[PDB]
């Protein structure tokens, strides 16, 4: 079980320790470098990432329309947003506030 | 020791004992693999030919 | 050492030490590849950046 | 007269392939390198201890 | 956690070597402006007068030699001030200075604020005379990149 | 990088001037050689493996010879001063979401169709002054644009106070509210930055941008929030990476065309240009024509590169040696 | 506290982590902490010699190392050549309740 | 005009007009050919098996 | 140049020695860091892409630490003094052919079974003295050996005038005996030369030699005409081509093992050793033992190289910074 | 309106094969770099002249 959680925590929450010169920065017990490669969340957050303080529909609709007008066709602009339970209520309050206007 | 022409790149190499991954990489027997089916096309909406 | 509780082998033909203990060792290699990171869009709260 | 030999390889050299940037050679008993098409590094370690 | 990780497939490799692939991109460019000079070589400031009065020659410096002999190139305002190049580039280091003109029937020139640093120029076409025309225009190439991963 | 050529371009590095052939001892030396009847000019240079010469320039057949400084080959990093539109509202409206878009245009590939959009946002509140807005939106832009996770440097952003008015205080993604303590911030400056450079494989290329504003509801209409003006640049990318990629290309003319292709077996050409120094560039552009019916010309150019110390000491001594030896009036720069 | 890649010590009220393990703070994978030995004990407290993983040249902030920060286990990365033993497993126990008449 | 991954050592390259062998080798489209039938064994009278 | 390892070996170029982590600003900086309890030693250094620390050396688990000067690692070139055998005849006997066979032993191949021979011949005359013999012998040797279009140089030939007796008179293939005017020559010095070198691909190697003499008919007796003794060496091959190969190998234990292989698809490592500069080497050899049953040692070493100018300034300051931090007693060269 | 284009190649490019260390691409009319597999250089020149 503990070896199963090691495999899954490395596939998502993995962080690379190599320089831009090519050198690794952490060495093992035998002195050879620990060659760690990144995971799902580290390799994918190096582009297209927004760090917001408060969420608004004016932010996300503009973030997803300047993206889609530049890169996607007309019939290709379907965005399935993966989120949590609290992010759905935060989504719900903004499209309530937009429709109430 | 020496060269057989004007342009010889390598000299002969030798070592003793424990071989590591750079012992093979300094004798040119360790190369990255080309993943040919993996290919990235950068995403854009191309408005030439329009 | 003498016995192996991980397998149930009482007695040892090839002893590692004399302590009368048992150690298990496991290893694995793994990897993940993300081809294009410009094709995933993320909005993260600012308290999670650091 | 009694004699001995030893040679340690790392564990990761079990199925270590050689990428063949240069040819991989094998020292013979006569004192001549001969080129070899064996892809495994353990094929060349097992010749040298013999 | 694994139900998240089981939405991603598995791709199977032969060894624990670094692997690489090809990243392919795009080709339709334009070139920014460095500075513009009139026919006696004075750099055109923003408060200057018009530069191409009476189809007078003047100069455009670019960070690279992307343009050709007879091509019409246009700035931010496309087709309002079309500039037809006159002669090949004189390479001032890594800086191609083209002697240009003003087509379109333009008599009173191009304003000086249309010839500043950061003004982008793209290629329209290369128009020639009907009788005894000499060769103009040229042909351009591009090349891709690569990326890499480990274990 | 790969440059265009007028049928050839060859480069020689002028690390020193020796004035005769017998003084060529260290590499990188140059001697402008000519005869008394000024019909032939050439440059004897000491390569890393022996004395080498150039093509023999016919001095009746030069087309131009003009030398450029190191201040004319430096890319100026473009600035944008982002302020509040006083016609819209001098102070921030206490309810609205204030969003700023940065429209990048040469993200990872060459075209103007490979775009990238980054954002900063401030929810404006009651009693928030115009200075506390810029303290809060330079923090929001820095967490998006100067983060530690991004693959490339995108912009450098700064705050300018009203007391100092010229000095930049840099705001990073690790900068807190308690570090920026001034009540007289009047603008936000978004400046271009220098991209990474690998010798001969990744050229010097820049990502341009445009700060764009979203619309806030002021009275009943959605007015665009701000105005962004191009400020005159204060930071330049030096000349070293352009010339080191210019030696590397023009060295293949006189040498091996494959630089490392297939690596057990390469011919390691040793280069003499330091990528961390600024250089002056002199271009003699000439041709060849014979005394026959073959009167067409074969255009050629020879580049000479010398270090610039700020007063152009090495290049003007190189120019002056060519002027006496060859009788050409190359202009002192 | 972890400028360059410098060792520093993390004090926990129990021995729950093992040698060679990556442990994370509240900002989990931004600052991954690698255990550089065994937990030398101080009463019930177990102090851990720790260096930072990733390409973390800047260090770990002093407000990310205060009393109350919730740490968890990630994995134990090891080198490709001449690797040595790392990691450990953990166990638990239940409780009971009664009633009367 | 930047980098998409950490280890992107190539940038997109471009030029105009007349193309040289120098222009083709700098975009990595020229490489020396290997004469596989040509192999040289260094001449000696080997006496290691003697 | 592949070397042997006991286990993994790491090298760190010490181009400048600082006193804090914060002072590390240029590629090549170093600082030895330790505790105030002296139980752990590591080397923080500035890589060409940021700050990088070394492994943590347990100061109880060190085996040896020794510092090697530059002149210990400088190869002394082998000299051979060829004279006429005084027992045979101190003057050349007339009409005899004086042939000399230089026996090279590690010519291009790697063994003693790959051999090569270069000859020199002089047929003596009626009035030929000893000095006129050594003149024509060295003209004939340099004509065969040091032709310009050979593959590699093999040995250098030097006459010695008996009046000078300590200054080498260089004899090449372009040398005529009109240039060699001295009348008192007493020996011919044959001295091996430094082979070419490419970092990583071609190691530093030498082709040794012995001069051998064919017999002449002196008084009806076939006697070999000369003797060849080995005089003390007067030249040294400097340390720089040995340490740059020591860095090219030890930058795959930290960095990339694939150096160049799929050529544009590589990481390129920046090497901080100038190959035309001498260095001093410090080898701190240490090990690791596990907790309870993992008592096998992982015996490894951390190499440090510092450029030194005559008197070893940069290494003795490096050792003095290590000795006050670690509590060690590394001796100062 | 009368227009003109011109491109010049050396005579060394008659049968010039491309040893693709990176893949050789074609510029499309749409603006997309498409990967191509023809190894002759004049196949790519005739694409861009048209
Ligand atoms: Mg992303």
């Amino acid at each position: 079980l503990q070896f199963d959680e090691y495999k899954n925590n490395a596939m998502a929450w993995g962080t690379s320790n190599r320089n831009l010169n090519g050198e690794y920065m952490n060495f093992g017990k035998s002195g050879n470098a620990i060659k760690t490669g990144a995971g799902i969340f580290e390799q994918t957050e190096v582009a297209n990432t927004m760090y917001y303080n408060t969420f608004s529909l004016k932010l996300l609709e503009d973030a997803l329309y300047e993206l889609s007008a530049s890169k996607l066709a007309m019939d290709d602009r379907l965005f399935v947003i993966k989120t949590g339970e609290r992010g759905a209520i935060q989504f719900h309050k903004e499209v309530l506030k937009t429709v109430s206007g | 020791a020496g060269k057989l022409g004007k342009f010889q790149m390598l000299g002969f190499q030798h070592w003793k004992g424990l071989t590591s991954d750079n012992h093979l990489g300094a004798i040119f027997q360790q190369a990255p693999q080309k993943a040919t089916n993996l290919m990235v096309q950068l995403l854009a909406f191309y408005r030439g030919k329009s | 050492g003498i016995r192996n509780p991980f397998t149930g082998q009482k007695g040892n033909p090839y002893m590692s030490f004399d302590e009368d203990s048992a150690v298990i060792h496991r290893m694995a290699t793994l990897g993940v590849c993300v081809l294009d990171p410009t094709r995933t869009m993320s909005l993260i709260p600012a308290i999670l950046q650091g | 007269t009694t004699i001995r030999i030893q040679h340690k390889v790392a564990g990761n050299k079990l199925n270590k392939k050689l990428a063949m940037g240069i040819p991989m050679v094998r020292n013979l008993e006569s004192g001549k390198q001969v080129k070899d098409t064996a892809n495994m590094w353990m094929h060349y370690v097992d010749w040298e201890v013999e | 956690l694994d139900t998240f990780l089981n939405s991603f497939p598995t791709r199977e490799f032969e060894d624990d070597n670094e692997y690489y692939w090809d990243v392919i991109g795009s080709s339709r460019r334009n070139i920014p402006l460095v500075e513009a000079r009139d026919e006696n070589g004075v750099v055109v400031a923003a408060n200057a007068a018009n530069v191409g009065v009476g189809t007078s020659p003047f100069y455009l410096v670019f960070p690279e030699d992307w343009f050709a002999d007879g091509e019409v190139i246009v700035g931010n305002l496309n087709q309002v001030y079309p500039f037809r190049i006159l002669g090949d580039a004189r390479m001032e280091g890594t800086n191609a200075v083209y002697k240009v003109e003003l087509m379109g029937g333009n008599t009173q020139g191009v304003p000086a604020e249309r010839l500043q640093q950061g003004e982008r120029f793209s290629i329209e076409f290369a128009p020639v005379e009907k009788e005894l025309s000499r060769k103009v225009g040229d042909v351009r190439f591009t090349s891709p990149v690569s990326m890499r991963n480990e274990w | 990088m790969v440059i265009s050529i007028n049928q050839v371009r060859q480069l020689y590095v002028a690390k020193a001037l020796k004035a005769n052939t017998a003084a060529l001892t260290t590499a990188g030396d140059i001697v402008p050689k000519a005869d008394t009847a000024k019909t032939t000019l050439y440059f004897q240079s000491m390569s890393p493996a022996g004395i080498v010469a150039s093509d023999k320039i016919n001095l009746k057949h030069v087309l131009y010879a003009k030398a450029t400084p190191s201040e004319a080959l430096a890319h100026k990093l473009v600035r944008y001063s982002v302020t509040l539109d006083a016609d819209v509202s001098a102070t921030p409206v206490a309810g609205q979401n204030y969003i700023l878009r940065l429209a990048f245009r040469q993200y990872i590939g060459l075209s103007e169709e490979d775009q990238y959009f980054k954002y900063g946002e401030v929810i404006a509140r009651s009693g928030m002054t115009a200075s506390d807005f810029y303290k809060k939106m330079a923090i929001s832009l820095a967490k998006n644009l100067e983060n530690k996770t991004e693959s490339t440097p995108l912009v450098n952003i700064y705050l300018i106070s009203a007391a100092a008015a010229s000095t930049d205080v840099p705001v990073t993604s690790a900068t807190k509210e308690s570090d920026l303590t001034a009540t007289d911030y009047n603008q936000i400056i978004i400046e271009e930055t220098e991209q990474p450079w690998v010798l001969g494989m990744m050229p010097q290329a820049f990502i341009p941008f445009t700060p764009q504003f979203l619309t806030i509801t002021v009275d009943g209409e959605d007015r665009l929030w701000g105005v962004a003006t191009v400020v005159t640049p204060t930071k330049t990318v030096p000349d070293g990476h352009l010339i080191a990629d210019l030696e590397y290309f023009c060295m293949g003319a006189r040498g091996d065309i494959y630089r490392g292709m297939g690596y057990p077996n390469i011919i390691k050409t040793t280069y003499l240009v330091d990528p961390g120094a600024v250089y002056d560039v002199l271009d003699i552009h000439y041709f060849y024509t014979g005394s026959n019916e073959s009167v067409q010309k074969s255009e050629k150019t020879i580049t000479l590169v010398a270090v610039d110390d700020g007063s152009h000491t090495a290049m003007n001594a190189l120019i002056g040696a060519i002027n006496t030896a060859s009788g050409l009036t190359i202009a002192t720069l």
